[PDB]
């Protein structure tokens, strides 16, 4: 499973945001649109989709940008259908109970914001932005929209950015 | 020649002057009032979830 969750997201058109040549985030482009993490720093890596000027929510500490037509061809699929259960990502599985998502300790840590959440289908459930260590667990802060569209942050308490 | 300080009033044109003065200052508690509100209702949207 893990293999073709790691298939798809490469086929989709997804580029880590490159500063001074380390890895400090990740973004991709889901429902046609890219999207950024504000707090990371740096350019996405690719020049056609770094064209693109970017607006910011301070709110959500995440940025928003429109995508040509010709480009939104490809993007992910996005469902409001989050049923209690376990999804897959790109370090593995994620544990989803009381509508939080969490995952074993040792996963996940600077430089992994921006990685999405994927179903059994393939479809985007929510974006890693950051976690905060919860003993032999680690319990990670992402957003994810109802099907009324309502966009809701869960932050744990002092979470860290990731 | 008492000369009260208050005694220079024109009643119609004070009262224009007390909606010049104040009268901005409702505005501004009332804007300060539905900004509270819409703060609230986005809150309320974010935690509805």
């Amino acid at each position: 499973k893990r293999q073709r969750m790691v298939m798809k997201l490469e086929s989709d058109k997804t580029f880590p945001i490159m500063l001074e040549g380390k890895i400090n985030g990740y973004a991709c482009v889901v429902g046609g649109k890219l999207f950024r993490p504000m707090h990371v720093e740096g350019k996405i890596d690719n020049d056609v989709l770094a064209a693109l000027k970017t607006k910011k929510a301070s709110k959500y500490d995440l940025e928003y940008a429109d995508v040509p037509q010709n480009m939104r061809a490809d993007t992910f699929k996005y469902t409001h259908e989050k049923p209690q259960g376990y999804y897959s990502w790109h370090h593995g599985a994620v544990q989803y109970e009381n509508g939080r998502f969490t995952v074993p300790k040792g996963v996940g840590a600077k430089g992994d914001s921006g990685r999405p959440i994927l179903d059994n289908q393939g479809r985007v459930v929510a974006i890693v932005l950051g976690g905060v260590n919860e003993g032999s667990r680690t319990a990670l802060s992402v957003v994810m929209w109802n099907e009324k569209g309502v966009t809701v942050k869960y932050t744990p308490e002092n979470c860290e950015q990731w | 020649h008492a000369q009260t300080f208050t005694a220079a009033v024109s009643k119609t044109a004070w009262t224009w002057l007390t909606s010049l003065l104040g009268g901005s200052a409702v505005i501004i508690i009332i804007g300060l009032v539905l900004a509270t509100i819409v703060a609230m209702y986005v809150l309320t949207n974010q935690k509805h979830n």
